């Protein structure tokens, strides 16, 4: 299966450099243009450039002419986008994408996107807290005080999806905080275990917090 | 640089009906125009290429039309799953440029919020902090006002509010309000109230707990 | 296709000095590399072929070196007439690909602008329009500000500016500022003024005419 | 009197630029070379360059070639050193100085030095707290807590109280500076007379006079 | 560049005695050697120019000697006001280079510290923080250990220690130690003890208060 693998987040100090990777698998790496797209927090999509891994032919956007440098490594089937002299404007999610036409259909494949955050602050893993309290009962999960973005939240390893509201993260006093609620039948909780699964890739953190009645 | 100007920042319809979004190019691009759909928290998804041709897996409800400078993306039988921001793009001239994006909205009947309050967990109290969380789920319209009261006194600081986008299932909105105090302040008071003012009721919805 | 990257977009030097522009190929092109020169408003002129051999008529001040991936064009005894854009090109593999180009910039001492103002001509006034023109010639560096006043009040709408490239004789810059109004508007007022502000300016250069 | 006036502190974001001024007065500006010296915290002295305000002739240290540019403004009798592309290594105290030989004696004159701090943090003014006791002498104190950036000036009774004073060097902790100052005076002086700790933080335009009150 | 060595980072003597500093130059700098004095918190002060000549206002006690590559600064009748860092510098060739610097130290008899403790002020308690300050004044030598006790339990966190340089009056040392707690944590305990261990006695100097 065709796959484009990107790291979740990269924290880079102002003025330094970062190199975002895009590992491709499942197809012939040298057959399709590799596109890159920037999306600032809450903004639109911006085209950075494209590179053909066969001969490293590139087409750059003039706005990112000196900023972004696209390379490939064919021994690993990995594409790389290097950003230099980072500023706060360069803090965004960076996607790699390809388009494949096999002679029958045209499919698009996108990486998950790398959240590059340019800041002098250090990484802070989140503090995960259980939110414990008719026919239905609402539970919750408080993911407090982490840096930088992003974090992912699931319930019971993804088995509990309906009735879930995951609220966007808000920056407040240099740290991010989000929450997530889940509403289940009154016979599910507290009879069965309800687990909030939090992942923070920037700090290599995975916390499973049970919603214990107490 | 060619500019792609989407006329509307938001487009509104009801479930089952149809919407259309227009995109204006500064110079002629012929038919080399694409359309993208981006749901909250996801990578973009290509819907249309060559102005009118669909990518594999895109339903026929998504129809693109236009040539030259005026392009249109039409979505028929709109469902709550289609809630996203939609972008146009030109790949006729370099640099490739996107539109500003149009977010889809869905009209629906009013809905009163389900409000739930949660005292600070014992885990957080060991850290010296104390956060009271108030969930306001599945209301419409998105406009809502939340006040925090401590023993009757309103606290409009140390509050962190977050709104979800329109729900992909019932087109409602949800809110999370978190009041954070130190453990000392938390133990210096007893009554903690979350007050919600919504259009659906002239009286505020009140969820409270007494630390006692 | 092969990429021919010219790292520097500009190259600063002084008259009589020697400048070097580099061009790196993404793949091995051996010595099948050419260099071109394009002066403003002119067709490209071939300078070097086979990475190091000059076309007929190209002065010996232009020398080229490099084999494989790294190539360099060197201009010795740089003249003010050498102000142009310089492209590298590979012809070892098809399609032939050009570099992005490098613009030669010349350094020199500062120079104040010579400012001349011109009222709308009688021929243009019979057309219904009115354009007031101010020339700011032979100044350096290129940054400069112009402010239009109508009866002592600043006017911003209807002003179109245009800058020349570095002069091929003294390496200075020039700019023209044209304020275009209707004939009725031009006759509703009396005093017209363009104010030039430059790095050399200890006070603005004010040139005015009274209708 | 010959003077070289320099601003106290300059807080500049990384990657940005800054212009450090040195206003001369009391002498013929265009008659003497103007030297510039850099001193990083807890380090030694480094020569940046010199300039003659007469014709703006300069002698640079190659280390600060693209980093520093010296200029002069003869209408204001002020010398300037512009630092570009600021990094953490550029955070230092920057002195301007001249040497005058009048045909009789050779005198050196220095500016106070500009403390250039390169950081992404914003300015924070200090919180000045009194230190009063709960013998023939009594020790009083002053806690200058949580400011940024350096420096702060501490005096006692507007400098009239100088003997028996110990002002301790600032310590950086949790992105903020804190120092303290003690003064020992006769027991007949305090609390009978006023003892005031004068704190000045020029980076925040702060001047706080805190009296040491008995309880 | 020319390198000025200054092998010694510290020089020691007693009040009234003399000290000397050598400065080795990597090449021959003639007599174009200068000596500067820098007291803590102040700008450098030029002592010597041309190897042996004093600036105006520099007392006889400071004498410079040497030529070629071996230069020496000699300070006689040393007093506590002379506590400073001393640099050599050559101005015979460009760029101008300084020595690493030599700090002056003054030997003297031992002295036990005078210790004073101060509870948090009422003003700070309104901010949510509570700092306990312990002053340790006029002791020698500079090495000293300070411990904090809260109701018998030692606290080695939230402590900010700072040492003065050698005192310009009596050559002693002073130290400030600040234990910072939250106001809640502060009000949850009674005794706050500051213990100073100095080589002048095997018994610590204890200052405490009950809130
Ligand atoms: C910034 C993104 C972007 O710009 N792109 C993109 C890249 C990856 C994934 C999604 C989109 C464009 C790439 C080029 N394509 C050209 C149109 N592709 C075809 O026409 C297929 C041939 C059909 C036929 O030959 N039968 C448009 C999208
Ligand atoms: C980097 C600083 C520096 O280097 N300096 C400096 C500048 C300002 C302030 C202090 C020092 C000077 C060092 C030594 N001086 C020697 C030249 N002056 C004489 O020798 C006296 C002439 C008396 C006579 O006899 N005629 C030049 C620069």
């Amino acid at each position: 299966q065709v796959q484009l693998q990107q790291p979740g987040a990269e924290l880079v100090k102002p003025g330094a450099s970062v190199k975002v990777s895009c590992k491709a698998s499942g197809y012939t790496f040298t057959n399709y243009w590799m596109y890159w797209v920037k999306q600032r927090p809450g903004q639109g999509l911006e085209w950075i450039g494209r590179i053909h891994p066969s001969d490293s032919d590139t087409n750059y956007n003039q706005k990112f002419k000196g900023k972004a440098t696209l390379t490939v490594d064919k021994s690993s089937s990995t594409a790389y986008m290097q950003l230099s002299s980072l500023t706060s404007e360069d803090s965004a999610v960076y996607y790699c994408a390809i388009e494949i036409y096999d002679g029958y259909n045209t499919m698009d494949y996108w990486g998950q996107g790398t959240s590059v955050t340019v800041s002098s602050a250090k990484t802070t893993p989140p503090s995960v807290y259980p939110l414990a309290p008719n026919s239905m009962v609402t539970l919750g999960c408080l993911v407090k005080g982490y840096f930088p973005e992003p974090v992912t939240v699931t319930w019971n390893s993804g088995s509990l999806s309906s009735g879930v509201h995951t609220f966007p993260a808000v920056l407040q006093s240099d740290l991010y905080t989000l929450s997530s609620s889940v509403t289940v039948p009154s016979s599910t909780w507290p009879s069965q275990t309800v687990t909030c699964n939090v992942a923070h890739p920037a700090s290599s953190t995975k916390v499973d917090k049970k919603i214990v009645p107490r | 640089d060619i500019v792609m100007t989407q006329s509307q920042k938001f487009m509104s319809t009801s479930v089952g009906d149809r919407v259309s979004v227009t995109c204006k190019a500064s110079q002629n691009v012929g038919t080399n125009v694409a359309w993208y759909q981006q749901k909250p928290g996801q990578s973009p998804k290509a819907l249309i290429y060559s102005a009118s041709y669909r990518y594999s897996g895109v339903p026929d409800r998504f129809t693109g039309s236009g040539s030259g400078t005026d392009f249109t993306l039409t979505i028929s039988n709109v469902q709550s799953e289609d809630l996203a921001e939609y972008f146009c793009q030109q790949y006729n001239n370099y640099p490739l440029t996107f539109g500003a994006g149009t977010k889809l909205e869905l009209k629906r009947a009013d809905a009163a919020p389900t409000v739930s309050i949660f005292p600070p967990s014992s885990e957080q109290l060991t850290s010296g902090g104390a956060s009271v969380v108030c969930f306001l789920n599945n209301f419409y319209p998105k406009d809502i006002n939340v006040k925090w009261k401590i023993d009757g006194s309103e606290r409009q600081n140390g509050v962190l509010n977050s709104w979800t986008d329109q729900d992909s299932k019932d087109s409602t909105y949800s809110m999370s309000s978190t009041l954070t105090l130190t453990k000392d302040e938390y133990e210096r008071h007893n009554s903690y109230t979350c007050e919600a003012t919504h259009k659906t009721s002239t009286s505020p919805i009140v969820k409270s707990f007494n630390r006692n």
